[PDB]
């Protein structure tokens, strides 16, 4: 499930009128057509911050897995964090991070290598050349891993009690017995087939890793979100070479070629073109942000339901009789293991 | 209301020069000057304005007296002390109620402060004043309104400014105004109680952008910061041969309009002062480019079409026109990028007994598509006869522009030469005599490479520019790399400094200390820029060394890094959160604490069972 | 806003210019105000859709939390939900989720099953909990120990398949009578 | 005439509306009246 | 409950310029103001 | 980059007339002509 997209703080003044005082004066005749856009983008960014907060920060206390890992034979190493890795992420979380490529990381401070680009400057440097910047998420992709690890450790050592009040420890076989009792099968089934259930769970956990490894793109939703962001931004930046019915598309060329009282016509034409393009971008971004809000509210209620307890709702927490679910952090999204 | 205005104001906490008296320097006048003085009863009469203050330029005099004021706009000579000695070409005298008002409560302690501001926007001399009893023991810090008295259109040039003294048997507070955005608080009764600048302090700027007087705790994005370029680099081609405009304007046999001579201008430096020299100009209509800005653009090719033509057809010659010449002899393109030249010539196209050498066409089968020559002698068909000859219904195509020294201006032998340009992305060869400056790398500079204007930072590169390659771009069609015309090397182009400034403050009801976060920029870049004074932001927040922080979201200025962890109050970005915490109070930056660090006691056979319970009522809105 | 016109007052411009040339400024003003009104309408539509989502969530929250007990976690506030009470607010609603939150806990002991005579005993509902010396059966979300009798536990097993089984005696009220 | 829908042409300021007496605190140099959204609210009578 | 609605794939090029080459050339000066519309409608249809 | 251009080009898998020599007919010129010869 997607949880958030890239945050942008587009600057209308620089985007429309690159360091041109006459163009700024002309744009001042259009009223607050810029403050509205800045407010909308800022609201989107703060909203998406709130979105990640809602999705992950569901636990006030950070739990940590016990030093020894023997949960009745159930093998949890694949989703438990790996101390060896510098990023402290589980192997299943690492594949998701590796299979998603972000066009703009944002937390790069890429200024300083536009001169150092040597080859043709890339899309990010081009965007920086024309007034479009990307803010980084408030919650780092490392601290989100801490949140996910806490949520995972709380649901395999304390059952669902840590989702309601104080965390009460319970052995994993008994937690499994109670999850079984929640669907109408008695605990004697588990206490008699414990080894077989452990082997089935281990095999399933092992085989989903290869299913994600070998598939072309099972993360297609997150990749689609990223692609839509990058493609909308590129379509925006491609409008700076459209004449919009003017003599030329370069404001610096036009201001240096025509004296102001005639040039103002071409400047006004460019103003109307770029303002309308920016309005289109802002409207589409608002619609996409609302869609992402809907999807990530679904993700938040799914977390609180399937992770913090057992859900009686059919098919909501995966197909079949739901037992548990383990959250996994993904770039700009979350992955559930029903 | 909290109305926001942009106008010439006195900057807050600015420099004001305090004088004394016991000779009268002429203070400069520019964008208006703020004046103030404290005196017991009266020592200042008036003020003198103008340029050069002599009997050669119109001047001003605002001299006050006991009962009226003696405003006039005149051309005095001098007094050097009865304040003028010349009123020769002088009009516009004005007299009204006196500006000075002095009141005392039976004591001389009430030294009322007299405040004055003058400005000369589009003439229309504005004079504003206010007398406040705040006594003048110190230049006070309370807010004082200033109301206008008179507003009159001098419409003259003012650069210098002087003052007048009185006789007898600590003043002169002078300030200078600048164009600033101001946010003024209007009382319920209409007076102005409070006002704050928008280009003085970061908190002031946030207060401007969220127009109000109370700024709630949080982080506010206000504007962007840009490193304005230091130097201007112009690198024109390596050619110095003057263009042959001399040889096309020195001609003696400018061909007729029916056969427009077309010369090509290439591989030369184009200075248009030589165009101005050989031209008693009559028609300088330029369409593609402004004639004044003609030396600063590089043209891929220049065409010079010249032909003698009558007076009215000069007005005919223009993009998108009509007439026997604009239809059958010479049609300019509708999207013409160029300029036209026309100066009268009655000395070379005229002689006694007359001259009829010139020619023009009124008879053509169809209109002339633009920039086509149609030299041909075919008799225009009339009716349905294949007639080939002269006479009725058999008309010769081209007629004569006979020119003699005695016609009207509408019939005089005007000389017309047009200049055709092409300003697109191509390796330019012809442009102005602008000198080629040096090249400096790794610094924000305005480059003018071969007519390609822009700004940014340039350095060495490792492209593989093919011999014909000149420019560089990206999938977004933006100029990336340029080849040096006089060095033949490759340089990349950088954004100037584009970023965005966000101010981190607690509530103003708590404190006024603020933090500045420059988004997505290495903090060494802003530090050197702020040291060289090349940052567009004019609010310079202090940097004491202990308040610097390279965040993943940019760099933070004004708060120090504490290594502790708390639930934070102001999100910043990338796991860093700022807060107003006691030391005795300051703003601190720390990484988020996700919560209490707790460890469960999971075991093979241990269970924790709650022996008690509580009832809690939460709220959802 | 002038929108690139001579002035931003229709009543001024109409009385200042004769129509054949006034129409240029008027058309500029329509071009500006129409686009501003379109922007306002678009933002209002988006906000209306968001408020639709919020109001549908509020409606299902009312019908679930108020008109019954919800088994969904955290949906009716944090903790084991008991009830809720609606309150009217200007352009909104305020819910008062009354929830049961557990409290002080004690670490005792647990065994998956109890082997009395070659048969594993499992609690019908609850946990086999041991004080430390005498095994007991109690509920889940509260501590209420009881003597292990044959009615609190159902028996099915062979005392050889369950892991962690702890020996104890189970009682029956039938042999005594 | 007050308290009636009339077209006013106050000193060249065209418009329509209903006018009446007020308790403003117009300073001597004040001539017009506006509001927070920059719309002409109150006018000073040239002849009274 | 509504489950879906009609899928449309309007064509900007002719909808604006009915088989007119000059109009198509002039529309080409407005940039990718059409590819965006086609992509949005196609995404709507696929989502439907 | 995958830059897309609209300009006069030789069509792919188009008709190309191969001549010989051992007289030199004039070929029409229109919108440009692609010429090639091996020697
Ligand atoms: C839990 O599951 C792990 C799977 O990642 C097991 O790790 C394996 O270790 C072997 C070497 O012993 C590797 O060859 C293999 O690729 C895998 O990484 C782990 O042993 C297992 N632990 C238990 C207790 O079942
Ligand atoms: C606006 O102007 C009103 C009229 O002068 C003021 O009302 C007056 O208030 C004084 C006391 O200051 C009374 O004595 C007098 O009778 C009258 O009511 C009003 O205060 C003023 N408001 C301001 C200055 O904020
Ligand atoms: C469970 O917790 C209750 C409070 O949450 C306890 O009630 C308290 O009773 C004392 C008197 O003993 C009061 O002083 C106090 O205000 C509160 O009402 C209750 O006793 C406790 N019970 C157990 C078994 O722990
Ligand atoms: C095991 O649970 C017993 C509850 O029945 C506790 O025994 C109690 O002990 C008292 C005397 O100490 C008896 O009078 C009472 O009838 C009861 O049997 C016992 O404390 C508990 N053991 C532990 C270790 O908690
Ligand atoms: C529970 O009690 C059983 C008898 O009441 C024990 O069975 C015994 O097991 C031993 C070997 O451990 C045998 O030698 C003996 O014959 C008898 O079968 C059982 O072990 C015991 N379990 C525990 C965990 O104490
Ligand atoms: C005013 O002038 C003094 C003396 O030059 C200087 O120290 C001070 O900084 C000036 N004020 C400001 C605000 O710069
Ligand atoms: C002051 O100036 C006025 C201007 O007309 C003049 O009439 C008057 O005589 C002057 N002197 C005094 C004392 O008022
Ligand atoms: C006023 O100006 C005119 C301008 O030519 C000049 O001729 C005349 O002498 C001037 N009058 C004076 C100086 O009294
Ligand atoms: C005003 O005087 C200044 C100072 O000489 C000069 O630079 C400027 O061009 C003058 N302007 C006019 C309009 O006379
Ligand atoms: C033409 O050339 C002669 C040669 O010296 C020169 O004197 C004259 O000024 C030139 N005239 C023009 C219009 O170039
Ligand atoms: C430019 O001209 C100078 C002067 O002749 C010469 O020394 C230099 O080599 C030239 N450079 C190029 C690139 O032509
Ligand atoms: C930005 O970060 C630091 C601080 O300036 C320095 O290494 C250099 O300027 C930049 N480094 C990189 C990797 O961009
Ligand atoms: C305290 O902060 C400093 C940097 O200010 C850091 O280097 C150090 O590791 C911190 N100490 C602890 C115990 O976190
Ligand atoms: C639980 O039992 C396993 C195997 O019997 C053992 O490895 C582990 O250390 C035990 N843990 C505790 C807490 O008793
Ligand atoms: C029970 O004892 C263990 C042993 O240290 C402890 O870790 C756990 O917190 C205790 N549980 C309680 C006091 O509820
Ligand atoms: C307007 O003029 C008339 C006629 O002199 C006079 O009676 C009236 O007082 C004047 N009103 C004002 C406000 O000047
Ligand atoms: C090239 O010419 C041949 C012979 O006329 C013809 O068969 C072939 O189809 C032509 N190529 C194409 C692409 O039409």
């Amino acid at each position: 499930l997607p949880v958030s997209m890239t945050k942008t703080s587009v600057d209308c003044t620089m985007y429309i009128c690159g360091d041109s005082t006459e163009c700024s004066n002309l744009l001042l005749q259009y009223g607050s057509f810029c403050t509205q856009l800045k407010r909308a983008l800022t609201g989107i960014a703060v909203e998406q911050d709130k979105n990640t907060q809602e999705v992950f920060a569901q636990v006030k206390q950070i739990y940590k897995t016990p030093p020894i890992k023997y949960f009745g034979g159930f093998n949890f190493s694949q989703i438990l964090p790996d101390p060896s890795k510098p990023s402290k992420r589980s192997p299943i979380e690492d594949l998701l991070f590796n299979k998603v490529t972000l066009a703009d990381a944002g937390f790069i401070k890429q200024y300083g290598d536009c001169l150092g680009d040597i080859a043709a400057r890339d899309l990010i440097c081009a965007q920086k050349f024309n007034g479009l910047t990307v803010l980084p998420p408030l919650l780092t992709d490392e601290m989100i891993a801490q949140y996910t690890s806490a949520l995972l450790a709380g649901t395999i050592t304390s059952g669902w009690t840590f989702g309601a009040g104080p965390a009460l420890q319970i052995p994993f076989p008994m937690q499994m017995a109670y999850r079984f009792n929640g669907i109408g099968v008695t605990q004697n089934v588990l206490y008699e087939n414990q080894k077989l259930i452990a082997n089935q769970f281990n095999s399933a956990i092992g085989k989903i890793q290869d299913s994600l490894f070998s598939t072309p793109s099972a993360l297609g939703k997150l990749q689609d979100v990223v692609n839509h962001n990058a493609q909308a931004l590129n379509t925006l930046v491609k409008q700076l070479s459209s004449k919009f019915g003017a003599i030329s598309s370069v404001l610096n060329d036009i201001l240096s070629r025509l004296d102001p009282p005639e040039a103002e016509v071409q400047i006004d034409r460019l103003i109307t073109g770029r303002l309308q393009s920016l309005q289109t971008y802002v409207t589409q971004q608002l619609i996409r942000a609302a869609e992402i809000r809907a999807s990530a509210n679904l993700a938040a209620t799914k977390m609180s339901e399937c992770v913090l307890g057992q859900s009686k709702r059919v098919d909501f927490c995966g197909k079949g009789y739901h037992l548990m679910s383990f959250p996994q952090s993904a770039p700009h999204g979350v992955v559930f293991l029903h | 209301v909290l109305h926001l205005t942009q106008d010439l104001f006195l900057p807050f906490f600015s420099n004001v020069t305090w004088f004394h008296a016991i000779d009268n320097p002429v203070l400069p006048f520019n964008d208006g000057v703020y004046f103030a003085s404290t005196e017991k009863s009266n020592i200042i009469r008036g003020w003198i304005f103008g340029t050069t203050l002599d009997s050669k330029t119109q001047s001003l005099l605002i001299v006050n007296n006991a009962t009226n004021v003696f405003i006039k706009v005149c051309e005095f000579q001098f007094c050097n002390d009865g304040v003028y000695s010349s009123a020769n070409n002088c009009t516009f005298e004005y007299v009204s109620q006196p500006f000075l008002m002095d009141l005392e409560g039976k004591q001389g302690n009430f030294k009322n402060l007299r405040e004055f501001v003058f400005k000369n926007i589009d003439g229309y001399f504005k004079i504003y004043s206010k007398h406040t009893p705040i006594i003048g023991r110190d230049f006070p810090q309370g807010f004082s309104a200033l109301e206008p008295l008179v507003d009159l259109p001098i419409g003259i040039n003012i650069t210098r400014f002087q003052t007048l003294l009185a006789l007898n048997r600590a003043d002169y507070y002078v300030g200078y105004l600048q164009p600033r955005t101001f946010l003024l608080k209007y009382n319920e009764n209409g007076t102005i109680t409070d006002a704050v600048d928008c280009a003085l302090d970061p908190l002031s700027e946030t207060k401007c952008t969220l127009k109000s007087f109370t700024v709630e705790k949080g982080i506010y994005q206000t504007s962007n910061f840009r490193v304005q370029p230091t130097e201007s680099i112009v690198r024109f081609p390596n050619v110095t041969n003057l263009c042959p405009f001399h040889e096309v304007f020195n001609a003696t046999r400018f061909a007729s309009v029916y056969a427009w001579n077309r010369k090509r201008i290439s591989n030369c430096v184009a200075d248009y002062s030589v165009l101005y020299n050989f031209a008693p100009f009559f028609a300088f209509k330029c369409y593609g480019v402004s004639p004044t800005k003609l030396n600063d653009l590089c043209f891929t090719n220049v065409y010079a079409d010249s032909f003698v033509i009558k007076g009215n057809e000069v007005s005919q010659i223009a993009p998108g026109q009509t007439g026997n010449i604009a239809d059958y002899n010479y049609k300019l393109p509708d999207d013409f990028t160029g300029c036209v030249i026309a100066w009268n010539s009655n000395k070379l196209d005229s002689k006694h007994s007359g001259n009829y050498d010139y020619w023009y066409r009124l008879f053509r089968k169809s209109k002339l598509k633009p920039f086509e020559r149609d030299i041909s002698t075919e008799i225009y068909q009339a009716g349905n006869k294949p007639c080939k000859g002269k006479g009725p219904n058999c008309y010769f195509p081209l007629q004569s522009y006979g020119f003699r020294p005695t016609y009207g201006v509408g019939h005089q032998p005007y000389r017309v030469v047009v200049l055709s340009f092409e300003l697109l992305h191509a390796p330019a060869t012809v442009c102005g005599p602008k000198k080629s400056t040096n090249l400096v790398k790794n610094k924000c500079v305005n480059f003018n490479f071969n007519g390609l204007t822009g700004t940014g930072v340039l350095t060495k590169s490792n492209k593989k520019f093919l011999p014909f390659q000149q420019f560089g771009r990206d999938i977004v069609d933006t100029t990336d790399a340029v080849r040096d015309p006089q060095t033949l090397e490759i340089l990349d182009i950088t954004p100037c400094s584009f970023g965005g400034v966000s101010v981190i403050t607690p509530g103003t009801n708590t404190s006024n200390q603020v933090a500045v976060l420059y988004q997505g920029v290495n903090c060494t870049e802003v530090s050197v820029a702020i040291h060289a004074d090349q940052l567009t932001p004019t609010w310079r927040v202090y940097s004491t060394g202990s308040n610097v922080f390279q965040t993943r979201a940019g760099c933070l200025i004004g708060a120090e890094y504490v290594n502790n962890s708390y639930e934070c109050d102001i999100p910043i970005g990338a796991g860093i959160c700022a807060s107003y915490q006691t030391q005795s109070q300051s703003i601190i930056a720390y990484t988020m604490s996700l919560g209490a660090e707790n460890s469960v006691a999971y075991s093979n056979n241990s269970i924790a069972i709650p022996t008690n319970f509580t009832i809690s009522v939460t709220t959802e809105i | 806003s002038k929108f690139g016109a001579i002035s931003s007052v229709l009543n001024d411009i109409l009385s200042r210019l004769d129509p054949p040339e006034a129409e240029v400024q008027i058309d500029r003003l329509i071009t500006g105000r129409l686009q501003s009104l379109q922007t306002y309408v678009t933002q209002q539509l988006i906000r209306a859709a968001e408020i639709r989502a919020s109001a549908n969530l509020a409606a299902t929250k009312m019908s679930e939390c108020v008109l019954g007990q919800s088994k969904r976690v955290d949906f009716c506030g944090k903790g084991y939900h008991l009830m809720s009470f609606p309150q009217s607010a200007p352009h909104g609603v305020v819910f008062l989720h009354v929830t049961y939150v557990p409290a002080q806990e004690k670490n005792f002991t647990t065994a998956p099953a109890i082997c009395h005579d070659g048969k594993a005993h499992f609690p019908r509902e609850g946990v086999f909990v041991s004080n430390g010396t005498h095994w007991f059966v109690t509920q889940r979300n509260f501590y209420e120990p009881q003597i292990i009798t044959t009615d609190n536990t159902f028996v099915s097993g062979n005392c050889d398949v369950v892991i962690g089984i702890v020996n104890n005696t189970v009682y029956d009220p039938l042999q005594l009578e």
